[PDB]
RNA sequence: AUCGAGAGGC
């Protein structure tokens, strides 16, 4: 309806990043960096645009947010930064 | 946290039989730092070990069902893929109607 | 339709040099060479002939795959002992007793009637 | 469809001993074990070429065009 | 880097099993009623007759890269007639100072029992096994 | 060509049919039929 | 195939010196692996290696014909006195090392076919090819260039696997994309667009 | 003789030599027949220009069977690789030309044997070329057949090759090896029913080393070093050629090592 | 469901398969054809465009090579036919569209597609011939064969679509598949037969020989273990060498039947960090079994590593076997004079149970068992002592088979192979069925025109007492046939049936999915479960565990 | 070697497949199935020549 | 049979018992019978349970069933798969089959019912009720060409 | 001469068949271990014998080498798959023109073969060769 | 294009 939101502290989704969101995640880095966009990490002589990207996520360089919508219409956004990797 | 209780109910069962106080320190030998080293451990594969939202567990459900009965092969009970399929087609007038009695 | 030029087997081709040579690591005074257009007729030999010096540690080969003619053979040796010269040693050993057979089979043979 | 020159297993050229062989049989009535034998042809992988085949080439000529 | 463990057994039952060239072989201390073992031998190599006496030890040394004896400059730690290398994976409390030490030589096992030998057998990838005529 | 030249069809359409039966003996191959679909409707003399 | 439903494709080509070869110098034309024997029950065929053996040897025939009094054991005592090893094993070296093989090998002659499927008659390969008229899908068949089907069945596993992105890509980019104007009161594509 | 390998043979022939070898380690025996099939060099036709051809056969067939005929190749080595010649497409010191025509003229059926191929190109006087004729009657191998009115034109262009590119190249006709008869070496397990001896048969070279005592332990040390070999030639190279220039190669090859060694 | 729910698509590929023992796991053999044919859009960078000029300067007719490219403008330049094909000055923000190259990630499928598993992201390793080649260890999951069997291969077009091939539908992540929650792949009919025997307690190695095992590991540390035996000559076990495959950080531990820890009879399986102790290494403890060494190594280790692992110890067990030898033959279906007497014995003794309950029968002397006919109990009677004579010749011959017969061997391994199979091949074949009963009156009150009518023999209504290797009679060969013929429909059928019900499974739960709040609803949102699995775990690392508070006595639970 | 009983449409060689069916003019009898009106029918195939 | 059950001391033994097996089902008189345990008395016509014992006895009826003509073959299957065909099955009033006749006849959108049978007919029955679908079903996305709410595309992503 | 009769499925009804012609020798023990297990007859009236068992076969299978010794499946497919062997299908393939004909350079009669490959002309028109097939691990490839 | 038949894997 309108303005379906949520408070950050009042959040239960659960905080570790799923396999899906990181692999779209990584996906549409990669494909941002296939175009020549900007890059923000220290290439050690890293050229391929997945290595590139997966390498942003270690140092959570990564500035996107995942909105994970709920059946009711409702959402959570949750940036990359907050957002665990295991 | 009624739900969480719940669904957790029965391996906190297993984690206390095995964590019980005198087994950890009569059947293992651990020491301080082991053993918290067990709970981390412990915490993080249970962590990782949940469902991760997005999975449509529904075909492969119906998956992880139709193919071992691909090879579902050939004393009074109709078994087999002849049953399977009166299960799923609800079947009124069963092959082998039987009733157990105790 | 797809296979390969026969000659393949045996005919190097646009700088496809006969040995490379490479450190080996997590090994002192290891290396690995890699014979180009060779199979277990040279390889075999070579290793059988460096597990016959004393002063050899390690000595082995490997084909990685039958479709391609080139194998691998990584030796490594006492200290003070470069490898190479130990492959020198083998091969001319090899190459000694090879003549010295040639020599008594052309014996035996004159020797012979019929 | 014609005697192969040599077994395809061993390299023995054999395509030199077919005719011999049919005359073996033929004007000696030997059998065919004692015919491939006098060929020199004591391993199998060459006795198969020979005992084996079918020339098929005798009515292919029969064909006028 | 010494010895930690010598007696002398008489062989009591060899048993090739199903092996060709291994004997399952069971033996006691000799003078000593009490303390047994239980090995696996390679019969081709060194064989084992019934009722023999093998001098038995086991040292902890003489990690690094096994090396092919280059000449006779090497000194061997050993002038018996039958040595093997295996790991300790099981040390079985049998019953009141009464202890069971288990070792495998890459498969080829070893239980010996008693409790003379206490201070020397420890739970270390290190284990020398030595038998003499 | 000769296997082709001795071949049944049978058109009714179920493994009755299919089925080797013991009247086919000595008139009908009993091991030499095609495979998967229409197994056992299409023999051979 | 063998005449006993064994069939198989080749998976290498071994020359003659990479082949293990008996003291005879004789060498397969054929290697199987022995995994295919015992699951399919095809003595038949193991008979057949020891009979054309015995018939190669003697110069004789050998009569398979069914329903005989023919045995096992009357083979191998003519095998044996033709001096090879009754059951039909056979010492063999190994190729590349010259050392001897610890099993010793069943090896002989066996009838095998030469089947109508070959592989360069039915590689195919398709990218970006001809398409067809009325869906604007890629042509059915390798004789049109054409593209393989992703049938339902594999829509299904792409969606268990979860990969949206690549389910709608297969879906179409690679098949029948296409862009339509269409009016925002009717919902139907009756919008006449000049792009010009 | 010489200090090493030592070489004795038990039967020598044309066709092969039977003979045995001792003081050699394995891999120097084995690499010497792996040489001795494929990487010893021959003469055989490796092109086929045909001009009428109104055979039953088709043209490739017919190509196929004269690339395995076995020609002449005892001086070999002063022909070259056309690989490795500067002409067009051929020379004559790297190729040398045959040429084959017959017609159906007699109502029987006509053959062609190998006895009709002739030599055309330059030969330059060296033992090359000519094609091999052990039959007794003096034909070569049968061909072809041809009706009365059939006729057949082609030439053949032979060049220099090893049997890794082809097997026609080969003196490859086989070769017998076996050491230890006795396995004392403990080398292979016996597969048997009853009994290992009974069942399995001895070997005629198990007469030129003496059996072992069942008494004796296993000789774990002992390696093996005295084989038994027998070298058969199709005829392209007299068999004390065949395996002289085997050991020759494989020598060969080796010292390419240490060129390539000097060049690194 | 033509071309909606299905279609024909671009960048698709097809062809016969073969196994590499020289590839790794994740890996596919794809032919160079394919590999000129299929095209990836690679956008121009300062990190590739070195790369992409020497490409596109090699042309598409040789790889690695490339076909198209892109301007921003959007015209299509065609390397086939053009004059500028050679002097291309690349621009950034252009498209080329490169080769398939080495290491490229390709969707690989095999119809038909049942499983998740079916259709999996490879690693492409771009070879000559004509056949795809994959690893043994994933056919499996495909139920694939070398038989004449093709397979399918799709080629991803954009970044994201490489993503979520490697980090979702990759080979090593379904390697542990949620279906039976155990590996869903293991070591196969070679390498599984070669493992047994090189782990025997009697099976030692020599020095010439190790060290070939040692470097054919990759990932090999480069330190000789130090050799089992040492006096009287250096030798290593086959589980010394093995275990140098194994990662170090690993143990196992199972015990079989009678499995002291002193293991007499060398089963079970205890491995001590990368080292293995005692056990005879078989199906049970390398395949795709439940608890077994992939589940191991893949929770704890990785996925990674144990598709390592897989390629490791296929080299090593390979090699040893390539070297070592194993031929099958028919003297594995010969047992003994005395054997065979016995079997023949056996089922003469049945023929009299079977004779002696027919007269019995004949003389109206049947005891009337509740709820069956007369009929009924005497077809049963007969029909369990025929099965009983089977089983018991089987068992007769398989006590006779000797630790060498190479049958047995594949049988111990778990490769291929069960008793009935050396049961029918040697001992007796046993009785033929059609729907359920014995051979049918076919004829008028008989089974064949060579019976007198009304005969209930054993033979005459279908038990064939010769072994395939004695070989069939006549009518044995009947009535087999007959038999077999109902196996082939059984299978041409239930094929169909089983089609048609999976994909009802799939079109009725095709909308399931674990939401975010753990509720496993549908596209209504309809709740179906609360909580998936009732337990909210993913069906994927889950394993069997024993619960020690159920059972044993309350004295015990107290002490 | 040639076995004859094909013919040539053409150009194209073809063979008459044998249809397989029940005999007319024979009298058979079958029982009905359990929720059936009728216990038992006999049939005929009343086929003119 | 031959049951287990707690020995007095605890410790699980087994003891035999004699049980009975019909040739058929009447479930609601032969329940209601003098001698036999009320409580434990079991069919496999599982429908008819589901008509005596309510709908959540015949879930576990099913999965029961189920169970036993997975393991007949020697095969297993985690518990949640089965688990949730019983569900979907059950979740709704009763019975509901995977069948032309049960779930494809639900509200489950308009598109997602063409996709399995009876497909013109059931585009007929939309165009005269009016219906109106979601397009978020899987098949409703899949037969447009957009990313459907799968995995991957359960979300959206944007700028921090 | 009346030494031969036609009988069809409905007549066989009424007779009894003897498999082999020595099931009409007279009987009145010590034998082959090896050889396969036959009943005695057990019947006398009999009426007829079958000219050869192996006639049951068709002209595939006719040429299956020791069919009674394999699974009959097995028996089934390879008759499937004979029709899929190349070989000389006629020896005036050079005249005719067909959409498609593959032959065999060199084709082989088998080493094992059928009484019945006389009456089909197997070994005049074979359909493969005898190759050297050994059974062994080997690279497993 | 439409339709038919035959064949390949499980
Ligand atoms: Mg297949
Ligand atoms: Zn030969
Ligand atoms: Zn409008
Ligand atoms: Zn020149």
């Amino acid at each position: 309806l309108k303005e379906k939101a949520i408070p950050k502290d009042q959040r239960a989704t659960t905080p570790y990043m799923t396999k899906y969101e990181r692999a779209r995640i990584l996906g549409t880095r990669a494909l941002q960096i296939s175009m020549n966009a900007p890059v923000f990490v220290d290439l050690e002589g890293e050229t391929d645009p997945l290595r590139i990207a997966m390498k942003e996520l270690a140092e959570k360089k990564i500035p996107l947010v995942i909105r994970r919508y709920l059946p009711d219409g409702s959402f959570e956004d949750w940036s990359v930064e907050e957002l665990i990797v295991d | 946290q009624n739900a969480q209780r719940d669904a957790v109910t029965l391996f906190c069962c297993l984690l206390r039989s095995r964590l019980a106080t005198r087994r950890v320190l009569q059947e293992y030998r651990l020491t301080k730092q082991a053993f918290d080293w067990v709970l981390s451990n412990i915490e993080a594969q249970f962590l990782r070990s949940v469902v991760h939202p997005g999975e449509m567990v529904g075909v492969l459900a119906a998956q992880s069902i139709g193919e071992p009965a691909t090879q579902m092969t050939l004393k009074k009970v109709t078994s087999g893929v002849p049953r399977l399929k009166e299960i799923l087609n609800v079947a009124k007038n069963m092959k082998t109607p039987s009733l157990t009695v105790y | 339709m797809n296979a390969p030029d026969r000659f393949e087997l045996f005919l190097l081709g646009e700088g496809e040099s006969k040995l490379k040579i490479d450190p080996d690591t997590k090994a002192p005074n290891a290396v690995v060479i890699t014979f180009e257009k060779e199979d277990h007729t040279l390889g075999n030999l070579i290793r059988a002939e460096l597990l016959n010096d004393r002063k050899v540690l390690f000595a082995a080969y490997k084909v990685e795959h039958p479709f391609f003619a080139r194998f691998k053979l990584r030796i490594q040796t006492t200290e003070g002992y470069d490898p190479k010269d130990a492959l020198k040693n083998a091969c001319n050993s090899i190459i000694n007793k090879l003549g010295a057979l040639k020599t008594n089979f052309e014996t035996e043979w004159n020797l012979q009637t019929l | 469809m014609i005697v192969p020159v040599r077994c395809f297993s061993c390299g023995k050229v054999v395509g030199d001993k077919w005719e011999s062989y049919l005359n073996l049989l033929q004007e000696d009535e030997l059998d065919e074990g004692t015919a491939l034998s006098r060929l020199g042809l004591k391993r199998y992988c060459c006795r198969r070429m020979i005992l084996t085949h079918v020339d098929l080439i005798e009515k292919f000529l029969r064909y006028n065009p | 880097s010494n010895t930690l463990f010598d007696d002398i057994f008489q062989v009591s039952e060899v048993d090739p099993g199903r092996y060709n060239k291994v004997c399952r072989i069971e033996a006691a201390s000799t003078t000593q009623d009490q303390c047994k073992l239980t090995l696996d031998i390679n019969v081709e190599l060194f064989p084992v007759a019934a009722q023999d006496s093998l001098t038995v030890t086991i040292a902890s040394s003489l990690t690094r890269s096994w090396r092919p004896p280059q000449a006779g400059d090497r000194s061997l730690a050993d002038d018996y007639d039958y040595v093997m290398y295996g790991t300790a994976y099981k040390f079985e409390e049998v019953s009141k100072d009464l202890i069971a030490v288990y070792y495998s030589f890459g498969g080829l096992l070893m239980r010996l029992e008693g409790n003379y030998r206490n201070l020397n057998n420890l739970k270390q990838e290190n284990a020398y096994l030595l038998i003499r005529r | 060509t000769l296997s082709h030249l001795r071949r049944t069809n049978t058109p009714i359409g179920l493994a009755k049919p299919r089925q080797l039966h013991n009247t086919h003996w000595g008139l009908v191959c009993p091991a030499e039929t095609p495979e998967g679909q229409a197994c056992g409707l299409v023999k051979n003399l | 195939a063998s005449r006993h439903g064994q069939k198989g494709t080749i998976g290498i080509t071994y020359r003659r010196e990479d082949m293990p070869f008996t003291a005879e110098g004789i060498v397969p034309d054929l290697i199987i692996n022995p995994h295919a024997i015992p699951s399919r029950m095809t003595v038949a065929h193991l008979i057949e290696c020891l009979l054309s053996k015995v018939a190669a040897l003697s110069g004789n025939e050998g009569d398979a014909s069914p329903f005989t009094d023919i045995t096992v054991e009357g083979i191998s005592k003519l095998l044996r006195e033709h001096g090879y090893q009754s059951r039909g094993f056979e010492v063999m070296y190994n190729g590349h090392t010259g050392k001897k093989l610890m099993a010793q090998i069943f090896f002989g002659p066996t009838y095998y076919q030469r089947l109508r499927h070959m592989v360069d008659d039915k590689i195919h390969a398709r990218a970006r090819g001809p398409m067809q008229v009325l869906t604007r899908q890629p042509v059915e068949g390798r004789s049109r260039d054409g593209g393989l089907r992703f049938g339902e069945m594999e829509r299904d596993c792409m969606i268990a696997h979860g990969a949206a992105s690549f389910l709608k890509e297969r879906l179409m980019e690679a098949s029948d994309a296409f862009r339509v104007h269409i009016c925002g009161i009717c919902g139907l594509m009756t919008v006449i667009a000049k792009l010009n | 003789s010489e200090e090493g390998p030592q070489v004795k043979i038990r039967e020598a022939s044309k066709d092969n030599v039977d003979f045995i070898l001792s003081n050699v380690d394995l891999a120097m025996a084995n690499s010497l027949r792996r040489v001795m099939i494929a990487e010893i060099p021959t003469l055989a036709i490796d092109s086929v220009e045909v001009e009428t051809n109104t055979t039953v056969l088709a043209d490739e067939f017919i190509a196929h069977r004269l690339g395995l005929i076995p020609l002449q190749s005892m001086d070999i080595e002063q022909l070259e690789y056309s690989r490795d010649c500067f002409c067009e497409d051929h020379c004559d010191k790297c190729s040398v030309v045959l040429t084959l025509q017959a017609f159906g003229e007699s109502e029987s059926t006509t053959n062609v044997y190998s006895k009709d191929l002739v030599i055309v190109s330059n030969l330059m006087g060296r033992n090359i070329g000519h094609p091999i004729i052990q039959d007794k009657e003096g034909n070569g191998v049968l061909i072809c057949k041809l009706r009365k009115g059939q006729e057949l034109k082609l030439t053949c262009v032979a060049k220099k090759g090893i049997a890794k590119e082809h097997a026609k190249w080969g003196p490859a006709a086989a070769i017998e090896f076996e050491y230890d008869p006795w396995n004392k070496l403990k080398h292979t397990d016996y597969w048997y029913e009853q009994d290992s001896a009974k069942e399995w048969p001895q070997s005629k070279n198990c007469e030129y080393e003496d059996p072992p005592n069942e008494g004796d332990p296993f000789d774990y040390k002992a390696q093996a070093d005295t084989f038994y070999m027998n070298v058969e030639s199709v005829g392209s190279i007299p068999v004390d050629q065949v395996v002289v220039r085997g050991i020759d190669t494989l020598q060969k090859k080796v010292a390419s090592i240490l060129l390539a060694l000097t060049q690194m | 469901r033509g071309n909606l729910m299905g279609k024909r698509v671009d960048f698709s590929a097809r062809t016969v398969i073969s196994g590499d023992p020289n590839l790794e796991l994740d890996q596919v053999g794809v032919p160079k054809s394919i590999a000129k044919t299929l095209t990836y859009p690679e956008v121009v960078t300062p990190y590739n465009i070195d790369r992409l000029t020497q490409l596109v300067r090699n042309g598409p007719n040789e790889h690695p090579g490339a076909k198209y490219v892109i301007r921003d403008s959007g015209d299509r330049i065609d390397l086939r036919y053009s004059k500028r094909a050679g002097d291309i000055q690349l621009q950034y923000g252009w498209k080329v569209e490169r080769h398939i190259m080495d290491n490229d990630p390709v969707l690989f499928n095999r119809q038909p597609s049942l499983h998740k598993m079916s259709m999996m992201a490879h690693r492409v390793k771009v070879i000559p011939y004509s056949t795809f080649r994959l690893n043994l260890s994933v056919t499996s999951p495909y139920n694939a064969d070398f038989d004449g069997d093709e397979m399918n291969l799709h080629v991803p077009q954009s970044e994201e679509t490489r993503a979520e091939l490697s980090q979702l539908c990759a080979v090593p992540l379904q390697i542990v598949s949620p279906q039976s929650n155990k590996p869903c792949m293991g070591i196969v009919q070679d390498t599984l037969c070669g493992i047994r025997k090189l782990t025997l307690r009697d099976t030692f190695i020599e020095l010439d020989q190790v060290l070939n095992m040692l470097y054919w590991v990759p990932d090999w540390d480069g330190v000789i273990p130090t050799p089992a035996i040492i006096k009287p000559k250096p030798l290593w076990s086959g589980k010394q060498i093995l275990s140098v495959a194994i990662p170090n950080g690993i143990h196992l531990q199972r015990f079989d039947e009678g499995t002291t820890l002193l293991s007499p009879k060398d089963n079970g399986m205890l491995i001590i960090d990368g080292q293995i102790i005692f056990g005879v290494v078989e199906k049970k403890t390398v395949g795709s079994s439940n608890g077994g060494l992939i589940h191991v190594v893949t929770r704890e280790k990785g996925p990674q590593v144990c598709a390592k692992l897989f390629g490791n110890i296929q080299k090593v067990v390979n090699f040893w076997l390539l070297h070592n030898g194993f031929s099958t033959g028919i003297g594995d279906t010969i047992a003994d004079g005395p054997t065979m007497r016995e079997i023949t014995e056996t089922i003469a003794e049945a023929k009299k149970k079977v004779l002696d309950v027919t007269k019995e029968a004949q003389a109206n002397l049947l005891t009337a068992k509740h709820g069956m006919t007369l009929r009924e109990s005497f077809e049963d009677n007969v029909v369990r002592f025929l099965n009983e004579a089977r089983d018991k010749a089987g068992r007769l011959a398989e006590v006779n088979l000797k630790d060498l017969n190479n049958v047995k061997q594949m049988v111990m391994a778990g490769s291929k192979g069960s008793f009935i199979n050396i049961a029918q091949m040697s001992a007796c074949v046993g009785q033929q069925s059609v729907e359920g009963k014995r051979i049918a009156f076919g004829f008028v009150d008989r089974t064949l025109p060579h019976f007198s009518k009304d005969d209930y023999s054993p033979e005459s209504k279908g038990f064939v007492e010769n072994s395939y290797l004695r070989g069939l009679t006549p009518q044995e060969f009947f009535f087999h046939a007959m038999g077999g013929r109902e196996g082939l429909i059984d299978t041409a059928v239930k094929t169909a049936e089983t089609g048609y019900i999976q994909r009802r499974l799939v079109k009725a739960l095709e909308d399931i999915m674990v939401h975010y709040d753990n509720t496993t609803r549908n596209s209504l949102g309809n709740v179906i479960q609360f909580i998936y699995g009732e337990d909210g775990m993913d069906a994927a690392h889950i394993e069997k565990q024993s619960l020690d508070t159920i059972g044993g006595s309350d004295a015990a639970f107290e002490k | 070697f040639d076995m004859g009983g094909y013919f040539i449409i053409n150009g194209s060689e073809k063979v008459l497949i044998a249809q397989e069916r029940s005999a007319g003019n024979i009298v058979q009898v079958f029982k009905k199935a359990a929720p059936s009106p009728i216990s038992h029918v006999a049939e005929i195939r009343s086929a003119l020549e | 049979y031959d049951r287990k059950v707690p020995s007095p001391t605890g410790e699980y033994v087994k003891e035999p018992e004699w049980v009975l097996e019909t040739d058929g089902v009447n479930l609601s008189e032969v329940m209601t019978v003098p001698g036999i345990d009320p409580t434990r008395i079991y069919t496999n016509s599982f429908i008819d349970i589901m008509e005596v014992l309510g709908i959540e006895a015949g879930r576990a009826a099913l999965y029961k069933e189920v169970y036993n003509v997975i393991a007949s073959d020697g095969s297993y299957v985690n518990y949640r798969h089965m688990a949730l065909l019983v569900d979907v099955m059950t979740t709704q009033g009763g019975l509901t089959s995977v069948t032309r006749h049960g779930f494809n006849r639900s509200n489950t959108g308009a598109l997602m019912r063409c996709s399995f049978e009876e497909t013109v007919e059931i585009l007929f029955e939309a165009g005269a009720s009016a219906e109106l679908d979601d397009c978020r079903g899987v098949s409703e996305n899949v037969i447009l060409g957009q990313m459907a709410p799968i995995g991957t595309g359960a979300f959206d992503v944007m700028i921090d | 001469e009346g030494l031969v009769e036609y009988i069809d499925a409905e007549e066989e009804e009424s007779i009894l068949i003897a498999m082999q012609p020595e099931d009409l020798e007279p009987a009145e023990l010590d034998v082959d271990p090896a050889k396969r297990i036959r009943v005695s007859h057990h019947a006398t009236t009999f009426t007829h014998c079958e000219i050869h068992p192996s006639m049951i076969l068709g002209v595939a299978a006719s040429i299956i080498p020791f069919p009674d010794h394999n699974q009959s499946p097995r028996n089934t497919y390879q008759s499937a798959m004979g029709k899929q062997a190349m070989g000389v299908f006629l020896t005036n393939y050079n005249v005719r023109m067909d959409t498609m004909a593959n032959i065999l350079y060199y084709p082989q009669k088998p080493l094992g073969t059928t009484r019945a490959m006389e009456y089909l002309k197997f070994r005049e028109l074979p359909a493969g060769q005898n190759a050297i097939v050994a059974i062994a691990c080997y690279s497993g490839y």
